[PDB]
């Protein structure tokens, strides 16, 4: 019931993140944005070019083993 | 310049 899943920012850095499918991917945001050392509204997260919004999960997004989620400037 | 694997687990 958890995933994987591959976040990658601007300077192609990654942090990968075991997550359930089940989960709101808000606690995703805020602990990647904890790591770089920057506010959560500071970035934009998508999966396939779209915005992940704090209540989303992994299963509502199709997201699967291994995917990524790219981080861009807000 | 490689970094290493981060896996973290929520």
């Amino acid at each position: 019931e958890y995933i994987k899943l591959k976040v990658i920012g601007q300077d192609s850095s990654e942090i990968h993140f075991k997550v359930k499918m089940t989960t709101h991917l808000k606690k995703l945001k805020e602990s990647y944005a904890q790591r770089q050392g920057v506010p959560m509204n500071s970035l934009r997260f998508l999966f396939e070019g779209q915005r992940i919004a704090d209540n989303h999960t992994p299963k509502e997004l199709g997201m699967e083993e291994e995917d990524v989620i790219e981080v861009y400037q807000e | 310049g490689e970094a290493e694997e981060r896996i973290i687990s929520l």
